[PDB]
């Protein structure tokens, strides 16, 4: 009793549409749609940041819950430690395309 | 919460790590004398330490001088810290900020 | 009527206008305090050397500036609302008179027996006699009985205006379509002076209230001489 | 609740659609029944030149000024009664 | 694209502080004036 | 109807350089220049009546 | 190039035009009002419906065309209607508040009674309940399309938003006619001015709504809209929701307790 | 290009700095209008005219200051600027819209300078109520172009109050929660739920009395069984919300700077601020009739609203001795704007005190309509939000600019400021306790000393605001440029440079929930 001929985004949704769906089918967030989730934050387990480039700003909350985010540029390189709590963060450039 | 000397020794014990760097010794003092407190001698004894295998002998000399900022208006605490450190300062060679004039405009 | 460099109410010639007068200084002792130990605190902030900037713990200072304050408004409100309540109070007037604003000046009705009414203006300053008040005379005072509860209808024949006696606390909005009530009382004789307090337009500043409060008696001989 | 009926096994296209034709315009059929019965003109009632209706404070912006937007000769009068 | 830096984001020009101080005196100056020109035709119509 | 949406799509997302309010061709210059047009014109207008407002007309 | 989902939008004359169209229609109102001429008020009318049309044509361009509205922009999106739809219930809260406050104590011009004396109501159970009827009746069909068009049913959606828009536009004449067969205007005091402002404003919401109907039935008949993507027609859903229960609110307020 | 950037902005920034000039010139005007009434009240006798130029001065000198100075400032420009660089959004959320929220004001300014021009003005009060703002008594176009001001104004606030609602729900990072927002991202969240509630109720109230002027409507109209107190109900309903939308981004911003120049990473107490800030907004729909204890309302009724407005005070204080909280063991640095801040708070507190001796009703029958009243508003508006206004402007200028200013020359304006404007307002709390009307243009003849004081407060302040504008002058002129800014790892919005690119957080911050 019914019918279709309606489009679905699978064959209609184009442009960034159509790049967040797509990866989000593979599991990747290139357009930091998620929250990341952290690792221990130590020297030989640093947070890993994607980067388009060779800098990027983060943002640290030290302890769950505090209000307070304490922001730094991240630079390419070796890691680089929050200034409050010294938590490391490891820069990885990378292009757009996974 | 933490005893006074319960405190006193973790920031000691931060300070004597034998490998302690240099981004750990700014953070700690930084992190320090944003307390309502002037730091223990032995405490600062540790730091200076801390200064003498890092090879920097003006961080010392800053260290000194945050300890005489921290105390205010209160001119006796400076004197009896220099008196209490001044075994450690003669061994290390480390000069006050007066003994340098840094201490003067 | 005020005078030259007043700082507080004009004297009060009502009981009501008297309990506000120590309600106020009531209030402005605690205005006074709170004001200056905020200026002290600031100082007081301002003026060490020591230092202590880590994170501070907020919560149990926050049960003193929330209680306190808390007790403070309830110690205002309570001498505040007992005055409020005690000028609704039943009173049984002896006397009524109506007001009626208009642009711009008032007009009184006293129908309680005989259909008195007049209209009340301001003196212009060019017509002053001698020692007379500028802005604040008018060619028919609202004649009074003193020592008298005396109900007061107040309303408006254009736009709004608003009817008012500070030195017997008085001050009634004057609302077309609207009768309100107030209730007047004055212990002493004499001439108690008020202004239009609801901009009505062009005049609104020049169509003042001007009450003569006499004995009984003579207030009694002043009707009669009006049929 | 307060009425009856009792699906809501699973919500569809083809439940709201069932909805549409089977309550919701057999609802309007009946009330527009129901309106085309009781239509007709009731008569007017005599003009009494009440003060508070019929106001004007200032002329309205379109015709004589007098007449307002929706003027139903039949109806409504003007302040000095119905018209011819 | 457009301009980017100190003095290229401003819908006004810095380039010659004296050429700016005539259109801060144009600016807030037409401001200041216009209520008592606005008195002034009032009082002036009748 | 048959779904031409692809084609539309082709013609907006063609690297020409112009702003989303013209990329629909010339049809779109037409009709922003009659909306400035009345726009701009209306406004002045509305300043004209300004003037003519301020004053008394007898 | 950007690594974040929400949309820079380009440079755009249309808020000028659309600000520019707000002066002339206020001074156009003023000048109707006053110096008796639709003139100004007839460019602005002129200037905002072209504005309007142009405006929203970009935005189905950025999206069905150039694939702008990511899930955070439509999250977005979700929200802007949602607050608007809630500045407009008080809007109309306005209204009824002067409605009540007029009713609860009629003054003695009135007759000291509600409704006032001289003033004659129509009756609730006549066009009025029928009224309610057709709007409840449009819920119930946009409820369909909606189902239908989740469902990927091309056709019975066009159909059920037909029937919607056609009760929209069966409520309007019915209005219409019933404001020509009142014996009350809008002068016939404080009854006639809650009457008619408070219906007159949802009236006109009612043709607002109609026409973003219609505007989606003509994106449909397009193909504009996926079973998942299809905001402008959730935005016109809920915005006819809302029109459908300020009219709730009407009834049993004005036609019905106020009678 | 320059019409395209100017014109046509979707940008956040440049729409904020669109709005900023635009609230500086109309500070100009609204700074001309109230020299013009201080210079009528200089002397006794009269010096403009009657009441009617009087008031439409004072009437206009209301609106100005309110809807084309304050709210363009504070939500409009630093809104824009600061709001998407504190959360490290690209843009606004409907970033064209916000366009045409800026460009709706110049009409709506052009409305109001109208009704000012037409006829004799539309000298009403800025509450414009009827019957006086009716037909009959304000016959003509003025009023009604007063009207369709405030309809522009008003879609113009309620649309960038749907802005930054949106943009602060939906575009912080995804780590983010509310409760990692610096506090003036909620004071500006909290403004706009204010704008969005209240101001279609007026738009509903001003609507009827466009309509009781000119469709023979009688919403407020006794004759035909209307009443002129429902239309103050339904200004007030907007007009107590629209006291707590002028103030609230002011203590955003004074919470900011508080901070900053106290060299504290964080606000003391920063979610009993948060507490406040919503408490306060939500007692502000609650206590509107305390603008009305003298209309003839009954006497529960009134002590239901005195005790009402009093709440707020608590709050309110809590937000105090926070700011208070936030300088103890402070390194202070005594910028420019650090002072404003300062008197902000000991001023702010004064005016909010006196608030609350206006909040018993019995005695505000002696105050109402006095310039006791006109004294507590001008401590927490000219010596409040202007204050933090001011503050705002000294301590962000260099970001928005990339220069800086002369810091001593901001000191001098400051102290001139301080002089100014507690000359003025101070000695009207003396003419309010004695009885001086307001909205007169001339007093009864024992008032004269202290109306000539303030009258001298008034001109001390022009001073200061000529001064201002050489101040900025220079800064442009001198073009110092900034190298670096302390804290930044707790100010976001300043660690994309001075000014930031046009395009900020291109590639978002990147924060985790571990
Ligand atoms: C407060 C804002 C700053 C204001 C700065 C300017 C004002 C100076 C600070 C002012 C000095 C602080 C003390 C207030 C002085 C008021 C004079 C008075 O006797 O008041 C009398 C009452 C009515 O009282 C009476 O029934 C009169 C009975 C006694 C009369 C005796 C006659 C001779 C007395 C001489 C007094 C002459 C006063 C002339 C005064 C002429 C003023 C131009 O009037 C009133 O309520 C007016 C008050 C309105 C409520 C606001 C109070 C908030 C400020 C408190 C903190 C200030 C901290 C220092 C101040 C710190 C500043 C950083
Ligand atoms: C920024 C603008 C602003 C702000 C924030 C306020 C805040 C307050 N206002 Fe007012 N007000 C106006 C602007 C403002 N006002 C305007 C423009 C008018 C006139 C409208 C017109 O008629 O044109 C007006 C009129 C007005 C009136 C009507 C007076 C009348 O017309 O007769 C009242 C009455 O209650 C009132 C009360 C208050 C109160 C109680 C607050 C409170 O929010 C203040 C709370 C603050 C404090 C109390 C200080 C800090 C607290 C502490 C340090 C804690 C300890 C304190 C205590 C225990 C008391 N205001
Ligand atoms: C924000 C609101 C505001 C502000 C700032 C002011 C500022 C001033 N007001 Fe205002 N006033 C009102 C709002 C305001 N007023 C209102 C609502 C009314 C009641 C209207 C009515 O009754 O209907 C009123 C009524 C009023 C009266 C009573 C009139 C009467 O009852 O007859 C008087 C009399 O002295 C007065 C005087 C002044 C003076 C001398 C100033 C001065 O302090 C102004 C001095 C200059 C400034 C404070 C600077 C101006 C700002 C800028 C230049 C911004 C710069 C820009 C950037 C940094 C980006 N005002
Ligand atoms: C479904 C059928 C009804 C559909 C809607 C019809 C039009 C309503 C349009 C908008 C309503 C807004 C203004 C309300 C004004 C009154 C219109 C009320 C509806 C109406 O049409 O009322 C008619 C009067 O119209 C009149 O005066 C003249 C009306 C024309 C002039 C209107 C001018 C006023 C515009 C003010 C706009 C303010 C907008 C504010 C927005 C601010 C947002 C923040 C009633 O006709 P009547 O002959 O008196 O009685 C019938 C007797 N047989
Ligand atoms: C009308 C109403 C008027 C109301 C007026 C109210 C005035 C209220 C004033 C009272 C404040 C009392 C607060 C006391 C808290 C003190 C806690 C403390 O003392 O600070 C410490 C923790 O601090 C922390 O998080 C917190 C550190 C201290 C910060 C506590 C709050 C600071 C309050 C500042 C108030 C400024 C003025 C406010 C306005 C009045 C604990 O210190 P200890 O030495 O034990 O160990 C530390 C050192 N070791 C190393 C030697 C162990
Ligand atoms: C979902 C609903 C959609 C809407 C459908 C329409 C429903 C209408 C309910 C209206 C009830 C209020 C009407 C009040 C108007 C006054 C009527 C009144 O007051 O009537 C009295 C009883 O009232 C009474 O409402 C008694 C009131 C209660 C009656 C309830 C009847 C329906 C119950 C349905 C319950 C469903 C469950 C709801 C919960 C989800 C009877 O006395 P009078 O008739 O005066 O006779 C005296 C004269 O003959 C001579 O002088
Ligand atoms: C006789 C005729 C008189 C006519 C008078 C004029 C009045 C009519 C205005 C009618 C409103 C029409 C609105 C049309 C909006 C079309 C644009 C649209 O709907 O845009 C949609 C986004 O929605 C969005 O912006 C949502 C945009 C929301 C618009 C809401 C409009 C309400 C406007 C009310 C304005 C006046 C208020 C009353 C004041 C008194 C686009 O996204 P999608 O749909 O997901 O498509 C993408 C998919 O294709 C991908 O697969
Ligand atoms: C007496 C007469 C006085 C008033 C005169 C009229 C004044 C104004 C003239 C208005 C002309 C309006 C022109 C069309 C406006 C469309 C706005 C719109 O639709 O804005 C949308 C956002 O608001 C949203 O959704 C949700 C909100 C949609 C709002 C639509 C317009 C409403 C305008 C009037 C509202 C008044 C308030 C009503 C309650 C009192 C889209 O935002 P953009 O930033 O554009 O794009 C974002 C891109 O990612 C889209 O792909
Ligand atoms: C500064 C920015 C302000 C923006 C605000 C708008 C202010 C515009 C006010 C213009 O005021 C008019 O100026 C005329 C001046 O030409 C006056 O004409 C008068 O003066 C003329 C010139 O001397 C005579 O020729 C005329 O007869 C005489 O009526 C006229 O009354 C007055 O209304
Ligand atoms: C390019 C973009 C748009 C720019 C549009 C510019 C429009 C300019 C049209 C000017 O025409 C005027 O129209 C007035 C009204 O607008 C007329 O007043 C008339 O209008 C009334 C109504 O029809 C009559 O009552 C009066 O007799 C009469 O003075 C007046 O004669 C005429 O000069
Ligand atoms: C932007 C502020 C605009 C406020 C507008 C005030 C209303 C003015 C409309 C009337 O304009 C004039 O009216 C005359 C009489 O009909 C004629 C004349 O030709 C026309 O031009
Ligand atoms: C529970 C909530 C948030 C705590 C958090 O999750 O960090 C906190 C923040 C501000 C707090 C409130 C404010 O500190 C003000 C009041 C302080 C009194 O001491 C208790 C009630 C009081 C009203 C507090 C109750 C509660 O502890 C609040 C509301
Ligand atoms: C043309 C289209 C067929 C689907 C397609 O284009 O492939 C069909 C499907 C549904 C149809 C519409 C719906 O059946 C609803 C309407 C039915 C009425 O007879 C009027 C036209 C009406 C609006 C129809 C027009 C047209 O025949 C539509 C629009
Ligand atoms: C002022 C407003 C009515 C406005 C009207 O005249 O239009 C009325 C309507 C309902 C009233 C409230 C409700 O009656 C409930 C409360 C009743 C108490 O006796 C006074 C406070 C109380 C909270 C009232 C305050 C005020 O009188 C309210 C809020
Ligand atoms: Cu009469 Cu003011
Ligand atoms: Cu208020
Ligand atoms: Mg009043
Ligand atoms: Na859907
Ligand atoms: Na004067
Ligand atoms: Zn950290």
């Amino acid at each position: 009793a019914s019918g279709g001929g309606v489009p679905t985004d699978e064959e209609q949704a184009t442009g960034l549409e159509r790049e967040v769906m797509l990866a989000a089918r593979k599991g990747q967030d290139p357009y930091n749609i998620l929250a990341p989730k952290a690792t221990s934050g130590t020297k030989e387990d640093p947070n890993l940041v994607p980067s388009i480039t060779n800098k990027r700003i983060v943002g640290c909350i030290c302890e769950e819950d505090n209000s307070t985010v304490i922001w730094f540029w991240l630079h390419k390189g070796e890691a680089q430690r929050c200034p409050s709590c010294g938590t490391h963060y490891k820069l990885v450039p990378h292009q757009l395309a996974h | 919460h933490e005893t006074d000397e319960e405190f006193d020794a973790r920031w000691v014990t931060y300070f004597n790590k034998p490998d302690i760097d240099a981004w750990e010794l700014r953070k700690g003092m930084n992190t320090l004398v944003g307390y309502d407190l002037v730091p223990e001698p032995k405490i600062i004894d540790a730091a200076l330490r801390a200064c003498r295998r890092l090879n920097d002998f003006a961080s010392a000399v800053r260290i000194l001088e945050v300890v005489k900022d921290k105390a205010g208006p209160h001119k006796e605490i400076y004197p009896y810290v220099i008196q209490e450190l001044r075994p450690t300062l003669n061994e290390l060679g480390i000069s006050t900020p007066e003994e340098l004039g840094l201490d003067k405009v | 009527m005020a005078y030259p460099m007043q700082l507080g109410f004009q004297d009060a010639t009502s009981p009501i206008m008297e309990e506000l007068l120590h309600f106020h200084d009531h209030t402005l002792m605690i205005v006074f305090l709170i004001s200056s130990l905020v200026l002290y605190i600031i100082s007081l902030m301002l003026t060490t050397k020591l230092t202590h900037t880590s994170t501070m713990d907020a919560q149990e200072v926050e049960t003193i500036w929330t209680i306190l304050p808390a007790i403070i408004l309830i110690l205002i409100a309570l001498p505040s609302l007992r005055i409020l309540y005690m000028m609704d109070e039943i009173n049984n007037p002896s006397l009524t008179v109506k007001t009626m604003g208009h642009q711009w000046y008032w007009s009184y009705e006293y129908t309680d027996y005989e259909d008195l009414s007049f209209d009340s203006y301001m003196i212009p300053t060019s017509e002053l006699k001698p020692g007379e008040l500028r802005l604040l005379e008018v060619d028919n005072r609202v004649v009074l009985p003193m020592e008298m509860t005396i109900r007061m209808l107040v309303s408006s024949e254009d736009v709004l205006h608003s009817w008012a006696v500070p030195s017997l606390g008085l001050k009634t909005d004057a609302i077309p379509g609207r009768l309100n009530q107030t209730t007047l009382m004055s212990s002493r004789p004499g001439l108690y002076y008020g202004q239009c307090s609801e901009i009505c337009g062009s005049n609104h500043s020049f169509m003042p209230i001007v009450l003569e409060l006499v004995p009984l008696k003579y207030f009694e001989k002043w009707s009669a001489s009006m049929l | 609740a307060s009425a009856a009926k009792g699906d809501h096994g699973g919500t569809g296209a083809r439940t709201w659609r069932f909805l549409t034709f089977g309550l919701a315009l057999p609802s309007v059929a009946l009330c527009t029944l129901n309106s085309w019965l009781h239509s007709g003109h009731r008569e007017r009632p005599a003009f009494i030149p009440y003060h508070h209706l019929r106001i004007r404070t200032k002329p309205f912006s379109w015709g004589d000024g007098n007449h307002t937007f929706f003027h139903n000769p039949r109806v409504n009068p003007l302040p000095t009664g119905y018209e011819k | 694209h457009y301009e980017e830096g100190p003095g290229k984001n401003i819908p006004f020009s810095v380039e010659n502080k004296w050429r700016l101080l005539a259109m801060m005196t144009l600016f807030f100056g037409s401001g200041f004036a216009a209520p008592f020109f606005i008195v002034r035709h009032q009082l002036l119509k009748k | 109807f048959e779904n031409r949406v692809a084609e539309k799509q082709k013609l907006f997302q063609e690297d020409n350089g112009l702003p989303v309010h013209l990329k629909g061709g010339a049809t779109d210059n037409i009709l922003y220049r009659v909306t400035m047009t009345l726009c701009l014109g209306g406004t002045l207008y509305s300043l004209y009546c300004l003037g003519w407002a301020s004053f008394p007309h007898k | 190039h950007q690594t974040h989902a929400y949309h820079m939008v380009n440079p755009s004359p249309w808020p000028l035009t659309g600000a520019l169209s707000a002066l002339l229609m206020t001074s156009g109102l003023t000048m109707w009002f006053h110096f008796n001429s639709m003139t100004l008020l007839m460019i602005g009318l002129t200037t905002n419906m072209l504005t309007m049309y142009q405006w929203w044509r970009d935005v189905i361009r950025e999206s069905t065309f150039q694939g702008h509205h990511t899930p955070a922009v439509q999250k977005g999106l979700r929200y802007g209607m949602i607050l608007f739809i809630i500045s407009e219930v008080l809007f109309f809260t306005g209204f009824f508040w002067a409605f009540y406050h007029s009713s609860l104590a009629p003054t003695p011009e009135l007759g000291g009674c509600w409704p006032p004396t001289g003033i004659h109501p129509l009756n609730p159970l006549e066009v009025p309940l029928l009224n309610t009827s057709v709007l409840l009746a449009s819920g119930v069909s946009i409820t369909w399309a909606h189902h239908s068009l989740m469902e990927g049913d091309r056709k019975h959606m066009l159909q059920a938003l037909f029937i919607t828009i056609t009760l929209g536009v069966y409520f309007t004449l019915l209005q219409a006619s019933e404001y020509y067969e009142a014996p009350f205007t809008i002068s016939d005091g404080v009854y006639g001015s809650t009457f008619f402002v408070a219906t007159g404003f949802h009236g006109l919401h009612v043709i607002i709504g109609s026409t973003f109907l219609i505007v989606c039935f003509f994106r449909q008949l397009k193909f504009h809209f996926t079973s998942n993507h299809h905001f402008g027609f959730e935005a016109a859903a809920w915005y006819w929701h809302f029109v459908d229960v300020v009219w709730l609110f009407l009834y049993v307020s004005i036609y019905w307790w106020g009678s | 290009m320059f019409i395209n950037r100017w014109l046509f902005s979707t940008n956040h920034k440049d729409i904020g700095t669109l709005y900023l000039l635009f609230g500086a010139w109309a500070g100009m005007v609204g700074t001309a209008l109230s020299l013009l009434i201080r210079a009528e009240l200089g002397q006794p006798g009269t010096l403009l005219g009657d009441d009617q130029i009087y008031n439409v001065v004072v009437t206009a000198h209301a609106f100005v200051m309110i809807f084309f100075m304050v709210m363009p400032i504070m939500i409009g420009g630093f809104g824009n600027w600061l709001v998407p660089l504190m959360i490290g959004a690209p843009d606004m959320a409907f970033p064209r819209m916000n366009n045409m929220s800026f460009w709706l004001l110049p009409p709506s300014f052009l409305l109001l300078l109208a009704s000012s021009m037409v006829e004799a003005g539309a000298g009403t009060g800025w509450t414009v109520y009827p019957p006086l703002a009716g037909n009959l008594a304000h016959a003509g176009a003025s009023v009604d172009l007063t009207i369709f001001s405030l309809h522009l104004a008003g879609v113009s606030s309620i649309l960038g109050a749907i802005n930054f609602i949106t943009t602060i729900i939906n575009m912080k990072p995804p780590a983010m929660s509310q409760y990692q927002t610096p506090l003036f991202v909620w004071s500006v969240m909290i403004t706009a739920v204010l704008l969005l509630l209240s101001l279609p109720v007026l738009a509903a109230g001003i609507t009827m009395l466009l309509t009781d002027r000119n469709l023979n409507t009688t919403f407020f109209d006794p004759a035909g069984g209307g009443d002129p107190i429902l239309y103050q109900h339904l200004f007030w309903f907007f007009g107590h919300p629209e006291v707590y939308i002028l103030i609230l981004p002011g203590f955003g911003m004074i919470s900011h700077i508080v901070t900053y120049y106290s060299g504290k990473k964080e606000p003391f107490g920063y979610m009993g601020m948060v507490w406040a800030m919503m408490s306060i907004g939500f007692l502000g729909f609650i206590v509107w009739a305390h603008h009305m204890f003298t209309v003839g309302m009954d006497v529960d009724t009134r002590a239901y609203f005195t005790s009402a407005t009093m709440i707020i005070a608590i709050p309110t204080g809590v937000k105090v001795f926070s700011w208070l909280a936030t300088l103890h063991g402070g390194n202070i640095k005594w910028s420019p704007a650090m002072m404003w801040a300062l008197g902000f708070i000991f001023l702010f507190t004064v005016g909010g005190l006196t608030g609350i001796v206006l909040a018993n009703s019995s005695l505000d029958i002696v105050l109402h309509d006095t310039y006791y009243v006109v004294a507590h508003f001008h401590y927490v508006l000219s010596m409040g939000a202007v204050f933090a206004i001011m503050g705002g402007f000294v301590h962000w200028f260099p970001l928005f600019s990339g220069y800086t200013l002369n810091d001593t020359w901001a000191k001098i304006h400051f102290a001139i400021m301080f002089v100014g404007v507690n000359m003025t307002f101070f000695p009207q709390h003396f003419l309010g306790l004695s009885g001086m009307p307001r909205r007169y243009s001339d007093y009864p003849d024992a008032y004269t000393m202290w109306n000539t004081i303030s009258s001298m407060g008034s001109f001390i302040s022009l001073t200061a605001v000529m001064l201002m504008v050489f101040i900025i002058w220079e800064a442009f002129a001198s073009k110092r440029e900034v190298l670096t800014v302390d804290l930044t790892t707790t100010n976001l919005e300043w660690l994309n440079g001075c000014p930031p690119p046009y395009h900020t957080f291109e590639e978002p911050t990147y924060v985790n929930l571990k």
